[PDB]
RNA sequence: GGAUUUUUGGAGCAGGGAGCCACGCAUCGACCUGGUAUUGCAGUACCUCCAGGAACGGUGC
């Protein structure tokens, strides 16, 4: 069940409780991000929750997308290209997915307007400093797993990594 | 001589934007055939204005705060 | 249904006092009680005002017609 | 369906809240919509509206008590349906806060549906223990906790639980 | 309708017509024509001579048309005087 | 992730194509032939296969049957390359697993989709046999590309450069067929012989338009040749060759619009403010007009072509010119791939009007006939 | 009395409008309609603040007309009987 | 007019409006008068500082629209 | 009389400016009483109508597709192209 | 007043000294020769007052309709 | 066939100065630090209060 034109193309389409235009592509089992060029950049954001992709890549340019709900899926790795296929990526939940190192964060320091982040429920969560780590190399998150990035954790990111 | 097609919105609460960027909302009322509109409970964007008569010469657009 | 011509109607029996906002001009809205008016909105107001927002400053007119050109909005005023 | 949420901190904004709220309850299944007003009465609350009702269980019982931004969220189910709800869908004791029925053996027992309809402050009578170890008779306090405990394993993979109609 | 041209407002247009004479245009483009109205309308189109055009820029500009029609939409106020004489 | 396993299913991936595109020029050798012969005369060093193979669409011994379809299946392949070049691209770019492999071993699923679902999402050809496109590229359609005046590549239209030249000339002495004769001017005439004055501008700004159209038109028409390489021999022969027009009278031209006695004086002037206001002034159109000339040379045949169309067309009846136009459109929206009792009725009850509403709102003109509805199996 | 018909008149007449927007336009009446909207060729058209473009046919909504300058030499008192 | 047998043609598809401030909605026209009064539903608003909103339910006056924007699903009235 | 003054240049393509200033280009296909106009493939330019600017013709070209325009904001048309065969 | 509308109002003002705003803040004082249908107006010996200031003595004036704001009796 | 959705207009007018950087006036809004109040089952112009911050945003002249 692949990520499909087709699919995308029968797929629920509604305004959402947050008054956002989004698209559902929930529980395909998708594996692979691909061929999002038909929904021809008219969303706010796509709920990809619960399916099976793998890794977060695979967007053609999208600038209207600013909300990424990828729930219950696997993601074990995030493209390096991101910010050139998604400038406006504000909202990304990766709850529950597979990222285990620190460094397998990196990829998102490159998304400038990413405020809002959620990785709760990947075992990347209890490595040693998770969050001043996450908080020095991606300063531009302001709420980070539903808690806000407060000054006495930048700043004590900033000693730690300095 | 037309009607506005806004039965569907009677007795609902919208918000209006008019003409010199200005925006008002309240419950539809009535209505005639050049769109101009009764509105009650009106508020300036707040303060309240009560039942006021908007003409639809100055109507941009509404949109409705209920669902039809 | 109250159709926004009677509403005027019911002004104008009730002798409130008015107050009209105008078209394209938000710094200065008129006052007055309405006596009559017609079929293009056009009114007849009485012990009629200027009102500038910005200068809280009233300027004094009695006897007005105004043409209905200008009428953005209706409201009533208590004073 | 809704789950109404309290004990939230009040000092979010408004969009903010609700758009974090969105986020962290997608996880388990679609949210319909969310009502969450600033006003003295309802401040710090919230109603989170699911298209499922396994859902709104799930969200209940793996939630209850996660910290958000700052303080221990509390969950409970709400006492009324919500509009939305009513909207989209279209007796006299129901909801009801006694359900007995069986369907739910496997070296289950009583401490184990105790703990679990203890999770419930409703936690009143729990029936679980002859060799049977499947016919189960839960008296939850009230239905909000009955309906929170039945929404929670409301598929019990399936047992059957039947309210005291 | 002659009636309403020849007693009514346009009567100033009506009379500038028969007697010839000239009259001050003030118009929306915050320009003055002053001239002889050879024709006109109920919208105020006019057909002008020997029109002189002046405005504003501060400098004072002007210059001479001697014949030109003006769409009516344009006329903010149209003046009869002692102009002509 | 163990590279090797990535690099692995991208060299797969990169064969899978490869073999499609193969499978490809294999049922229909015109796909290649088609290309080849254009590339032919871009980059003369290309080597083309025996006439004999061309004509009679072979490869080795089977003559193929002769086939829309052909450039359909090029922009297919298009794709395909695209897919192919990203794959090399980012390819360019033991028990520890084996124990997590462990990981949910119960599981009641046959796993046949990783080769097959790659074979199948590059193959030829709906349900069995409807559409030669492949999963990979199912929303492909030519109709987006190509006009119906054009006929996917058989003719380029230039009836809607005609109006905008007459709108340019600021007159009507000028016929489709003179406009195309004007056309026929682009090494030199339409340099030194310029069907306006080259410094005009309504001139410059149609040529301009004119000029992106040849060349959207030229690689649209051969989408498999690679585009990049054209454009960068283009703007190389544009850099180091066009003193390239040299008369033994008049010298060296300047496309300044001006002659030169001797290389010397000319190399002397290519520093001057003039020259260096000009071709810095002028230089997109002059550009422009270098493309518009070698794009159009490259496409002689398509030229000719609809010269030639033209003339038949104008020549035709009106019944003729109708039929014409019937085919072409045709052509155009076709599939790529085929496969007396009056009283007695009165009397009887029957022929008066009458509804079912459960059956599509049928009509019955009898009431012994409805009645004869409920038993049915519609 | 009804002016536009004098202007529907001006064929192949060569003019000067001033447009609402302050755009200037010299060219020759191809035709002027009952809305006023008015067609012509040969035209030299300055918008306010650039240099002139030339366009061989333009067409007008009449509506953005302020005025039209017409030949000296035009006779207008034929123009004028119906 | 000819146009407006077109706009009404184009009810029940997803269209974008600009108004005469610059405000750019788009979404599902459910009803077009013959003033070109428009009802649409599930919008994006795109305002002239590049922010956007999203609204359930809109009604625009036609004469305070600037233009729109139809499918071109439409586009195959040729006889005029 | 003819009537044709609109109808000869329906089909062709077409420059129009609008009320703000805008340069719209597209196939004209249709109008009506008010000059409400329907635009096939129709782009938007702002900030130049090239007569083959030397630097570049094209700067703010935004893809719209099919246009209906409002009369009430139309200013004035030109002929930019022919018909496009199709 | 029992209705008194426009019409007849500005009827009563004919013979009459009058001001009238002009959308544009222009205001201008004089007799009220008449007015027609369309609410176009016709003043004698006008004077004009712009910030409230008299700034020029104009005469016999026709002023459009679309122009007026409001009239004023003074 | 000039009186609210098109064609007889609500348009018209106002920005440089100082040494790439920075900016007058008025109104409204979130907004950001601290601290502090409320534990309330809803369908919403906004929503505790107290002090401090605005090299914030929009509109008009």
């Amino acid at each position: 069940v692949k990520l499909t034109a087709e699919l995308i193309e029968q797929a629920a389409q509604y305004t959402n409780a947050v008054r956002d235009r989004e698209l559902d592509l929930r529980g395909y089992k998708i594996p692979v991000i691909e061929n999002l060029g038909a929904t021809l950049d008219q969303f706010d954001a796509i709920d990809f929750s619960d399916n099976e992709i793998r890794k977060l890549d695979g967007f053609p340019l999208l600038r209207r997308l600013k909300t990424l709900l990828v729930n219950n899926n696997r993601i074990c790795r995030i493209g390096e290209g991101l910010d050139q296929a998604l400038p406006c990526l504000t909202e990304l939940i990766l709850t529950n997915n597979s990222l285990v190192e620190l460094g397998d964060l990196d990829p998102l320091a490159s998304l400038k307007s990413l405020t809002y982040l959620s990785i709760l429920r990947n075992p990347v969560t209890n490595k040693k400093h998770y969050r001043l780590y996450v908080i020095y190399k991606v300063p531009q998150v302001r709420v980070l797993d539903f808690q806000k990035v407060k000054l006495k954790e930048r700043q004590e990111a900033e000693k730690m990594f300095k | 001589a037309h009607p506005p097609e806004l039965k569907k919105f009677m007795d609902k609460k919208l918000s209006l934007k008019l003409n010199g960027g200005r925006h008002v909302q309240g419950i539809l009322r009535g209505f005639d055939p050049f769109m101009n509109l009764v509105i009650d409970e009106c508020v300036e964007m707040q303060n309240n204005i009560g039942m006021v008569v908007i003409r639809g010469n100055s109507i941009i657009m509404l949109e409705a705060l209920e669902r039809v | 249904m109250v159709q926004p011509i009677n509403l005027i109607f019911r002004y104008l029996q009730n002798r409130s006092r008015i107050q009209v906002w105008l078209y394209e001009q938000v710094n200065m809205r008129i006052e007055g009680c309405i006596i009559g008016f017609d079929e293009y909105m056009n009114l007849v107001l009485d012990d009629a005002e200027e009102i500038h927002s910005k200068t809280k400053s009233r300027k004094q007119l009695g006897r007005i017609m105004l043409k209905g050109d200008n009428i953005t909005l209706l409201q009533s005023v208590s004073n | 369906h809704t789950i109404y949420i309290n004990n939230m901190n009040d000092k979010i904004k408004k969009e903010e809240l609700k758009r974090s709220l969105y986020a962290l309850f997608s996880q388990f299944g679609h949210v319909v919509d969310i009502v969450a007003l600033k006003t003295m009465k309802m401040r710090g609350q919230a109603f989170v509206i699911f298209k499922e009702l396994g859902s709104s269980t799930n969200a209940l019982r793996q939630l209850q008590g996660f910290p958000f931004y700052g303080k221990p969220m509390r969950i409970q189910y709400a006492k009324t349906d919500s509009d939305i709800i009513s909207k989209m869908r279209g007796p006299d004791y129901p909801p009801n806060y006694i359900l007995f029925l069986n369907n739910l053996p496997e070296e289950t027992n009583e401490m184990m549906l105790s703990m679990l309809f203890n999770q419930f402050p409703g936690f009143k009578e729990v029936r679980l223990v002859p060799g049977r170890h499947d016919i189960a008779f839960v008296e939850f306090e009230n239905d909000g906790q009955a309906g929170a405990a039945r929404d929670a394993l409301q598929g019990f993979k399936a047992m059957k639980i039947t309210y005291a109609k | 309708e002659e009636e309403e041209f020849n007693t009514g407002p346009l009567s100033v247009l009506t009379q500038s017509v028969k007697n010839n004479t000239q009259v001050l245009i003030n118009c929306r483009n915050n320009k003055k024509l002053l001239g002889r109205v050879k024709a006109f309308d109920r919208h105020c189109n006019m057909v002008l001579e020997n029109v002189k055009e002046m405005w504003t820029e501060p400098v004072n500009k002007d210059r001479y048309i001697s014949k030109m029609f003006l769409r009516g939409d344009s006329v903010i106020v149209v003046l009869r005087n002692p102009l002509i004489a | 992730e163990t590279i090797l396993e990535q690099q692995r299913r991208y060299h797969e991936e990169k064969e899978r194509l490869m073999d499609v595109m193969a499978k490809e020029m294999l049922t229909k050798k015109s796909t290649l032939r088609d290309q080849i012969n254009s590339d032919h005369r871009t980059r003369a060093m290309q080597d083309r296969y025996m006439e004999v193979s061309g004509n009679l669409r072979d490869l080795y011994d089977d003559k193929d049957g002769l086939r829309a379809e052909f450039y359909n299946r090029l922009k297919q392949i298009k794709e395909f390359h695209r897919k192919h070049p990203n794959e090399i691209c980012v390819p360019m770019s033991l028990k520890a697993r084996e124990n997590p492999s462990e990981e949910a071993q119960n599981l009641v699923e046959f796993t046949d989709e990783e080769g097959y679902g790659r074979y199948l999402d590059l193959h030829d050809c709906i349900n069995l046999k409807a559409s030669e496109k492949l999963d990979y590229i199912t929303y492909l359609s030519i109709f987006d590309q190509l006009f119906d005046i054009p006929k996917e590549r058989k003719n380029a239209e230039y009836k809607r450069y005609l109006e905008m030249l007459l709108e340019y000339l600021q007159d009507y002495t000028d016929r489709v067929k003179p406009l195309q004769d004007q056309n026929e001017l682009f090494f030199e005439k339409k340099w030194e012989n310029g069907t306006f004055p080259g410094w005009p501008k309504e001139t410059s700004s149609a040529l301009t338009h004119a000029g992106a159209h040849l060349d959207l038109s030229a690689f649209s028409s051969w989408e498999e040749l690679a585009s990049l390489g054209l454009d960068r021999l283009k703007s190389a022969l544009l850099a180091l060759g066009l003193g390239t027009l040299e008369e033994r009278a008049q010298r060296l031209f300047s496309t300044k619009s001006l002659e030169s006695l001797d290389t010397s004086l000319f190399a002397k002037n290519p520093k001057s403010k003039g020259t260096k206001r000009d071709t810095e002034r002028n230089k997109d159109i002059a550009f422009l007009e270098a493309q518009i000339y070698e794009y159009v040379e490259i496409l002689g045949e398509q030229r000719h072509l609809t010269h030639e169309n033209v003339q038949r067309k104008q020549a035709r009846t009106g019944e003729e010119r109708e039929e014409e136009e019937e085919e072409q459109i045709s052509e155009s929206e076709s599939e790529d791939e085929e496969n007396i009792p009056y009283w007695l009725y009165k009397l009887h009850g029957l022929n008066i009007n009458y509804n079912c509403e459960i059956c599509g709102n049928y009509t019955y003109r009898g009431p012994k006939a409805f009645q004869r509805h409920f038993a049915e199996w519609r | 009395m009804k002016l536009v018909r004098f202007l529907m008149k001006l064929s192949h007449e060569t003019v000067t409008i001033e447009l609402k927007n302050g755009t200037q336009v010299h060219g020759t009446i191809t035709g002027v309609d009952v809305s006023m909207n008015t067609h012509l060729k040969a035209v030299k058209m300055t918008l306010k603040n650039r240099e002139p473009v030339q366009l061989e046919t333009l067409s007008i909504r009449g509506n953005n007309i302020r005025y039209f300058i017409l030949p000296d030499s035009l006779p207008l008192d034929t123009l004028l009987v119906d | 007019g000819v146009p407006i047998k077109v706009l009404h043609e184009a009810e029940g598809h997803i269209v974008t409006c600009e108004t005469n401030t610059g405000e750019v909605y788009r979404g599902k026209l459910i009803e077009a008068e013959d003033n070109m009064n428009c009802q649409m539903s599930n919008i994006t608003v795109t305002y002239r500082d590049g922010r956007v909103a999203q609204l359930e339910q809109v009604y625009i006056r036609g004469s305070k629209i600037r233009f729109l924007i139809l499918p071109d699903m439409l586009k195959n009235m040729l006889k005029s | 009389g003819k009537s044709s003054k609109m109808l000869q240049h329906i089909d062709y393509r077409m420059r129009c400016i609008l009320q703000d200033g805008r340069i719209f280009i597209g196939t004209f296909k249709a109008f009506d009483k008010h000059m409400n106009l329907i635009l096939c493939d129709c782009d938007e330019f702002r900030k130049i109508k090239p007569k083959n600017s030397k630097q570049a013709e094209r700067e703010e070209k935004r893809v719209l597709g099919l246009v209906l325009l409002r009369g009430e904001n139309l200013v004035s048309m030109t002929v930019e192209g022919p018909p496009p065969k199709d | 007043s029992l209705p008194l509308n426009p019409k007849p109002f500005l009827n009563g003002l004919t013979g009459k000294p009058v001001m009238v705003k002009l959308k544009w803040g222009m205001e201008y004082k004089g007799y009220l020769v008449s007015v027609d249908g369309y609410m176009n107006m016709q003043l004698a010996n006008t004077e004009e007052y712009i910030d409230g200031a008299l700034s020029g003595h104009l005469g016999e004036v026709l002023i459009r309709c679309n122009n007026v704001l409001y009239i004023r009796g003074v």
